[PDB]
């Protein structure tokens, strides 16, 4: 359910 | 695995869930932005969240709920955040506790998330998330003496900043430290 901003900053 | 904090912060009505998500996303984009992109400070975001939390306007409460729910559900990803954004996140997370924007279950969860971060290796990014969050709500520690006992029992408590050691130890006794 993640907001795009968190997908963006996260290094997975 | 996937945490779900919707019992504290309910999901938005389907009718405007896209717009609520986009608004929440925008506030976070601004808290993490750098010039020349639009920014908001942690204090500005906290001021807004205080207004929204128990607003009589549904849209404002919905954006509050969306922001807090997502922030808390993000905890398992915090170790993946770059150091700059993680620090901002820590200040926001500690400020939420400081300003009483979470109570009961969510307050206990917030405290637990800070404690677990402080238990990570000394000098690690999550250790520093813990320290930054704790510094924001240190004036509340005397209200949580058992929590303070747990903090003091951390294996590298002796490496915490001096003032935090004081706040924690006096907090165990339900007291302010000798100077604040």
């Amino acid at each position: 359910r993640r907001l795009p901003i968190f997908n963006r900053i996260s290094v997975s | 695995q996937q945490t779900d904090l919707s019992q504290v912060w309910p999901e938005a009505n389907q009718h405007f869930s896209k717009e609520i998500d986009d608004e929440a996303n925008s506030y976070f984009q601004r808290i993490y932005n750098h010039p020349p992109h639009p920014t908001m400070s942690v204090d500005e975001v906290l001021e807004m969240l205080q207004r929204f939390k128990d607003s009589t306007i549904k849209r404002e409460r919905e954006v509050f709920n969306c922001m807090l729910r997502n922030l808390f559900e993000e905890y398992r990803f915090f170790p993946q955040y770059p150091d700059k954004e993680l620090h901002i996140t820590a200040c926001l997370f500690g400020g939420i506790i400081e300003k009483g924007l979470v109570t009961y279950m969510a307050l206990g969860l917030a405290l637990r998330y800070v404690l677990e971060a402080l238990r990570k290796p000394f000098g690690s990014k999550m250790y520093y998330f813990g320290i930054a969050a704790l510094d924001r709500f240190k004036n509340r520690l005397k209200d949580y003496p058992q929590y303070c006992q747990h903090l003091a029992s951390i294996s590298h408590f002796m490496q915490f900043p001096h003032h935090l050691q004081e706040y924690i130890e006096y907090g165990q006794q339900s007291r302010d430290p000798p100077v604040k």
